[PDB]
């Protein structure tokens, strides 16, 4: 069944065809669209896209909106893709989890906009396109698979280029050693609290984060005699039992 | 090298020990320093048992003015403890093939020195002696696989 | 010493049904002894009348060869009716509820005077036995005809302990007076007086019979028939003495039947020769003695377990056949004499019989080791194994008890063709030595095979299979024209438990050479003939020998059995063993120079790879670096002898071509504190190694991969050095600041990601830290367990054919496959590729997850997991199965001393794949226990898929890969630029893993990774299947937490977009995939 394209609480079906396979003799993929406007830097006016397909890089999405501007003259400043976790690789950030420096919804994507007229025009254009595909599935603008996966992801057996990862290792270690000596000097200066207090720091500790984590991780003598009442109660114990 | 298998007018030998020549350790010992020595009775990843020794001589640093550089004997206990721990960890985690391959390029020595250089300097750590004590069984296939 | 007593009690509670099914058969025996009491007599007559007496009746008279003629039989019979009793097992009250049908003994003894005191000639003693039983059979048939019990009972001639000279009559209860619930067969033997003889001619070496060769079966069977109540009397004396004999009897006889020593026979080519009665009377022998100084070892008061222990220890350690035995006098102590009798031997002076002569030499030699092994698994206080002591059944199967078995097809025809077919001697002295062709042939075939193998086998067993221990009323013995003979088999199966060190030694040498030839060199040359020759060796040794040819598919022990069977046994016999060819052909034959003649225990391809690694190892140590290299040690499956194709030079597409090797530098205190800059430093060291190695050692080629197998750090760039010997190595850098950095991530992770990063740390520990001791222990243990590397290569080809090796880890496969070796109970150590693989399958079926773990210690036979370590891994197993008692995410618990946590190798695999594994286990052992071993059995046993796997996605590849993957049906180069390995290798494994990583919640995928070990004889056929989750079975509403492909038809429900998922599958693998099918 075709004719429906608008779900119950803020969702849009976006269908589009798929190319020829030799062994598939109506193959159609969907997007779930939902706008949301938040008060943050990148969380403002983004479309939550559920089930954007396999290996959704920037080039065919830019081509998608370019043919949209070539069909219905719709202005859209879309050159970015945020939260694009296809396989499930970057759910955690292990560098920020192991150390302080060089730092500081599932199967969705962010398609973020700039203007109210921009998100309005693209939104009612996509709602009009969902409704006209619900009326006729024949003459939508269709996807040209100018395959990004065959170049941008076919690297599983490729040798890494020597000068490229040489220079990446070099620049990374340059900026790491620079901010590591910065993070050492900023603790081996004098840290005097505003009231009167100077912070005890070890000889070779080189950060404050490790210190406060050591705080977070590190969150009587005798006698049974020698007093008048203690020898008195011991005599009472030998009388008792 | 102890002869164990013999075939084809050859002798098929296995690692049975390691020593120093006496003039080596006599070329090492000089007064006004302390020699720390350790020895452990360890079992490798086989059922071989080894008594493996170690000697290590206290060093005077560069910019040291006083002539002695003796150890304070609490430092001797701490150094002998870290040495016994590190060579009983370097065995039990090696075979005799892996341990002979370990003490060819003297690398347990650099392990000891890097483990020890926050107690005392300690010039020329050596192992000086590896003694076989008891051997498991024969295992001719392992002997032939060791040879090739 | 707390659960063995409850095992004893629960075993007796499960084998005791002795109140209802005993009284009815008791009263039926009461009616039967009244029947034989009212049987009438039969006065003195002779054979000349009794042949025509039994001519045209219904009941025939049994005999032994030849039919007794009125020339030599001027013999007359007397019919005196004796007293009846209960004898043996029922006399000592230890019957067993085997549903196969047990026995009971009937006493028909004889008076002293009806049969003369001259029983030492030409078996007319058993001939008058045969005529007495024949007319009593006839008149019992008439008495049941008059008492109307004709319909449900059937009186049948059968074999008393398979003995061809003592036939008996058994009631079968065939289909208020009916009998169809408890056991079936009821025996009928006759007995004799105790004193019918002379003492000096009852020893097993005498002779008086026709043409001085002795006759053990004659002077044993006559005295066995003599003694059927003196045994009972002194067994009643020791039963009144000790209060543990009934429980000792049921325990030891259950031991004996679950390891196959039932009281059938051994002489006639049968597995057995020993049983309950023999066990109990040697137990009473050990009770009354055992010591040279009249030392008693068995006290007549203590329990069942210590009695079983003492008698199993004694008959396990003290010899009885080859040198020495012990005797006892019943009417009382025992003594040890050092004089071997070349039979399993124990003697009396009250019955004066050698008891164990129903057992042969081979069956005794295997009995002693069965007792020694069960002793050795009684004296381990670490594990509890009373399943493996009593409850398991090893003699229910045919090819798990024995590593090799050959079908000696013997189409030797009739007795007029016996001379011109059988190459041995048959005649008169051998017919007075052995009784028939069956027991003579058993003795001769086992002696010929034992001499022709000798030091190449541990023990031998001989089976005249198809042996019919019953024959109907209208015939005097077995009429059987059964596949080319007239005897009581159809073919023979010779079975071998072998010495795996001496299987593929291609010289079985004889004695040394001299001027005058020895008896030993003489019998060596009379044995081998055209193979017997004189050779000098490299060590200067002139010896007689016979040099064979090694082959991969045919182990040379098979060619020895073929040669010494087609020469010294027959000249037209056949030997059949094709299951071994099937298995050894399933192992991929490598593209090596003359690799078809190389044996399956030849590891020299691994050894050549290790030699190239030794070269690269010395090059890396001799180069100079910013840190001293602490240690560079390999961790690869090829270095622990596990790699599927044994590695040929220049095999790009071989997935185990790039071997893994962990190098560590010295403990530097200058490693960074942050993980990605740490990995950039580790790869900075690897780039320095690359630059120095390409600068100096110019024949080595090297490039960089990018490893992603440890999650959440996408920069572990291990370089790939391609050596000039045609090998490649993956170099990892272990630093001491790695494990503490990952434990730091565990420490400061957010509280919803702690099992997530703990699984990540489990992957890191499985790759870097524990795999090193894993390959160390498997490399040291493969040299003491010989067939282990080919059975793992078969097991991994099996897993890859059933397309589960993409998920299940190789280390897990190696530990489940090392279980039948490092604790084999109660089987022996596997001496065959076939026995290893079938016992792996039997263990993975018989083993249950939810209650029992896989705690095993990888050591050499004769460092051990102690009671403390064992109870610790038992404790953390119970903790895992209290936190999850049904195995949701942790399905297998395989654990060792090398890793006691268990979850390391068996985490991460889905419950669909684990259930498929245990299902295929039970399916395989079910088909092996139904059908039996044939070529079509092994063909389906390696036939993939074709089951409830929901998808079939068939792929190709633009070039075949098997010339360039080393399984032969040549590349000896490397490409000028190293971007051609990318097109040479196959992508399907990591493409399927990427697809399963992106589809972890909707469907699991599965595929094969070694492409042309399962993909045809060309090497292109790969398949993908999928299994949809039990969560995505219907049509649910969309949520934030669906993680699926959406396709709503209404506004409420959402369904899968299946067509789009496999359209983008083919758009992902478009050059490779060719077809799609929905189961």
């Amino acid at each position: 069944i075709e004719d429906i394209s608008a779900m119950k609480n803020g969702f849009i079906v976006v269908p589009f065809k798929l190319p020829d396979h030799k062994a598939l003799p109506a193959s159609l993929h969907f997007m779930f669209a939902k706008r949301h406007q938040s008060s943050n830097s990148n969380e403002s006016d983004c479309l939550f896209l559920v089930n954007l397909p396999l290996l959704s890089n920037i080039e065919h999405m830019k081509k998608f909106v370019g043919q949209l501007c070539g069909k219905y003259d719709t202005v859209s400043h879309v050159e970015e893709l945020l939260y694009n976790d296809e396989f499930g690789l970057h759910e955690v950030d292990l560098s920020a989890l192991t150390s302080d420096l060089m730092s500081s919804p599932r199967n969705t994507a962010l398609l973020k906009f700039v203007d109210a007229a921009s998100i309005n025009n693209c939104w009612n254009a996509l709602k009009k396109y969902s409704n006209l595909h619900a009326k006729h599935p024949n003459e939508l603008f269709e996807w040209t698979y100018t395959t990004p996966s065959f170049t941008t992801f076919v690297n599983f057996y490729k040798p890494l280029d020597i000068d490229y990862l040489k220079e990446d290792i070099h620049t990374h270690m340059a900026i790491f050693e620079q901010r590591e000596a910065q993070a050492q000097e900023d603790v081996q200066s004098s840290i005097v609290d505003e009231d009167g207090f100077t912070l005890v720091v070890g000889k070779n500790t080189k950060s404050l984060n490790s210190i406060r984590k050591k705080i977070l991780n590190k969150n009587k003598k005798a006698k049974k005699d020698f007093y008048r009442f203690q020898v008195r109660e011991r005599k009472k114990q030998e009388i008792n039992q | 090298l102890r002869v164990d298998e013999v075939q084809g007018k050859n002798l098929l030998t296995n690692f049975h020990g390691m020593d120093f020549t006496t003039d080596k350790l006599r070329s090492m010992v000089r007064k006004w320093q302390t020699l720390i020595e350790a020895n452990v009775t360890v079992k490798t990843s086989d059922d071989y048992v080894l008594r493996i020794f170690a000697i290590a001589f206290t060093r005077k640093q560069a910019n040291q003015v006083k002539r002695h550089s003796y150890a304070q004997s609490s430092h001797i206990r701490a150094i002998r403890k870290v040495i016994s721990e590190i060579l009983t960890k370097e065995v039990q985690g090696s075979t005799l093939a892996q341990l002979t391959s370990k003490l060819i390029p003297e690398v347990i020595n650099k392990e000891i020195e890097n483990a020890t250089k926050d107690i005392f300097p300690l010039q020329n750590i050596h192992v000086r002696k590896v003694k076989l004590l008891k051997q498991p069984k024969f295992d001719v296939g392992a002997l032939m696989a060791l040879h090739g | 010493s707390n659960i063995f007593k409850l095992q004893i009690d629960e075993l007796l509670e499960q084998v005791k049904l002795k109140q209802k099914h005993v009284l009815k058969v008791e009263k039926f025996l009461h009616k039967l002894y009244d029947i034989l009491q009212e049987i009438p007599d039969w006065e003195e007559k002779s054979l000349a009348e009794v042949d025509s007496f039994f001519k045209n009746k219904i009941v025939s008279v049994p005999f032994v060869d030849p039919k007794p003629i009125p020339q030599n039989t001027n013999y007359k019979f007397n019919y005196k009716k004796p007293d009846i009793s209960l004898i043996g097992s029922f006399a000592l009250k230890a019957g067993i509820y085997q549903p196969n049908g047990s026995s009971i003994d009937t006493l028909l003894t004889m008076p002293k005077e009806l049969f003369e005191k001259k029983d030492f000639l030409n078996f007319r003693c058993l001939h008058k036995r045969s005529v007495y039983l024949a007319y009593l059979t006839h008149h019992l048939l008439i008495l049941l005809k008059k008492d109307k019990l004709d319909s449900f009972l059937q009186l049948e001639y059968s074999y008393f302990d398979n003995d061809p000279l003592l036939p008996i009559l058994r009631i079968s209860c065939s289909k208020d007076y009916n009998f169809y619930k408890t056991r079936f067969s009821i025996n009928l033997l006759i007995g004799f007086p105790y004193k019918v003889f002379e003492p000096k001619k009852l020893l097993p070496n005498r002779n008086c019979i026709r043409i001085l060769p002795a006759t053990p079966l004659y002077n044993f069977s006559v005295l066995s028939s003599s003694t059927h109540e003196n045994y009972l009397k002194y067994l009643y004396k020791t039963k009144k003495q000790t209060e543990s004999f009934v429980e000792a009897t049921v325990l030891g006889r259950l031991w004996l039947q679950q390891r196959g020593f039932s009281s059938n026979m051994s002489h006639s080519g049968s597995l057995g020769g020993f049983g309950t009665f023999e066990f109990t009377i040697l137990m009473a022998a050990l009770l009354n003695g055992g010591g040279i100084n009249s030392n008693k070892i068995l006290l007549h008061g203590f329990s069942s377990y210590q009695l079983f222990k003492g008698v199993i220890k004694y008959l396990a350690t003290m010899d009885l056949c080859h040198d020495g035995h012990l005797q006892f006098h019943s009417n009382p102590a025992s003594k040890y004499i050092d004089e071997g009798f070349q039979t399993p031997t124990l003697f009396d002076k009250s019955t004066k019989v050698n008891i164990l002569t129903k057992m042969t030499v081979s069956s005794y030699q295997i009995l002693k080791e069965y007792a020694g092994e069960t002793l050795r698994m009684l004296n381990n206080v670490v594990q509890d194994q009373f399943s493996n002591i009593f409850l398991t059944n090893i003699s229910r199967f045919d090819n798990l008890k024995y590593d090799l078995c050959y079908d000696v097809q013997l189409p030797l025809g009739k007795y007029n063709n016996l001379e011109t077919s059988l190459a041995a001697t048959f005649g008169s002295m051998e017919r007075v030595k052995f009784i028939t062709l069956e027991n003579f042939l058993a003795h001769k075939i086992t002696n010929v095979a034992r001499y022709a193998l000798g030091d190449r086998i541990k023990y031998i067993q001989i089976e005249m299979v198809g042996q019919k221990s019953d024959f109907p009323i209208t015939k005097r013995k077995v009429y059987s024209n059964t596949g080319g003979n007239h005897f009581n088999f159809d073919f023979v199966r010779v079975k071998l438990i072998v010495n795996p060190s001496e299987c593929d030694k291609l010289v079985t040498k004889g004695p040394a050479h001299s001027e005058t030839m020895s008896t030993e060199a003489a019998v060596f040359k009379n044995f081998w003939g055209i193979k017997s020759s004189l050779r000098r060796f490299k060590d200067g040794s002139i010896t007689h020998c016979c040099v064979w040819s090694t082959s991969s598919s045919e182990p040379i022990i098979s060619s020895i059995v073929n040669f010494a069977l087609q020469k010294h046994v027959s000249k037209k016999a056949q030997i059949s063993n094709e299951t071994i060819k099937k298995f050894h052909n399933f192992l991929p034959l490598p593209n090596l120079p003359s690799s078809a003649k190389t044996s399956v225990l030849n590891l020299s391809s691994f050894f050549n790879l290790k030699k190239s690694f030794d070269d690269l190892y010395k090059i890396i140590f001799q180069m100079k670096l910013p840190l001293s290299v602490k240690s560079i040690l390999p961790v690869g499956s090829a270095f622990r002898y596990t790699s599927l194709c044994q590695p040929v030079p220049f095999a790009y597409s071989d997935p185990d071509f790039f071997q893994d090797v962990i190098l560590e530098f010295e403990t530097s205190p200058k490693w960074p504190d942050e993980i990605t800059s740490l990995e950039k430093a580790k790869t900075a060291f690897l780039l320095k190694i690359q630059e120095e190695l390409s600068a100096n050692s110019s024949t080595y080629r090297s490039f960089f991969s990018r490893d992603e197998s440890i999650p959440y750090n996408l920069e572990i760039v291990t370089l790939n050095i391609l050596t000039p010997e045609g090998y490649g190595f993956k170099f990892r850098v272990l630093t001491e600041r790695d494990e503490i950095l990952y434990l730091r991530a565990i420490a400061n992770a957010r509280n919803e990601l702690k099992p997530e990063l703990e699984a990540t740390f489990l992957k890191f520990t499985a790759k870097y830290l524990a795999s090193v001791r894993h390959t160390r222990t498997l490399e040291n243990i493969s040299h003491s367990y010989q067939f282990y590397s080919p059975v793992v290569r078969l097991f991994k080809r099996w897993l890859d054919t059933h397309l589960l090796l993409g998920h299940i880890t190789d280390e897990l496969a190696e530990l489940i496959a090392i279980k039948p070796f490092v604790d084999p109970a109660p089987y022996f150590i596997p001496g065959s590729l076939e026995n290893g693989f079938l016992k792996v399958l039997k263990f993975i079926s018989q083993w249950n997850w939810k209650d029992d773990p896989l705690i095993l210690d990888l050591v050499k036979p004769e460092e051990r997991l102690t009671l403390a370590q064992y109870k610790g891994i038992q404790m953390n197993f119970t903790n895992l199965r209290n936190s999850d008692p049904n195995g949701t995410h942790l399905q297998f618990f395989v654990a060792s001393k090398n890793d006691p946590s268990g979850i390391l190798y068996s985490s991460g695999i889905p419950l669909p794949i684990a259930t498929r594994l245990t299902a295929l286990a039970k399916v395989a052992v079910n088909l092996l226990q139904t059908h039996g071993l044939n070529q079509q059995t092994i063909n389906l046993l390696f036939t993939p898929g074709l089951k409830d796997y929901d998808f079939v996605v068939d792929l190709r590849t633009p070039i075949g890969l098997k010339s360039s993957c080393g399984i032969l049906s040549a590349p000896s180069n490397f490409p000028e630029n190293l971007n051609d390995l990318s097109e040479k290798m196959d992508p399907t494994y990591q493409l399927v893993k990427y697809l399963n990583l992106k589809y972890k919640n909707s469907l699991i995928l599965s595929s094969r990774k070694y492409i042309g070990v399962n993909g045809g004889e060309k090497g292109d056929k790969n398949v993908i299947t999928g299994l949809i989750k039990p969560l995505f079975k219907g049509a649910h509403k969309f949520r934030v937490n669906l993680d699926c492909n959406v396709k709503p038809v209404d506004d409420e429900n959402v369904i899968l977009n299946k067509e789009a998922i496999f359209h983008e599958i083919a758009a992902f693998g478009n050059d490779m995939v060719i077809n799609f099918e929905t189961d």
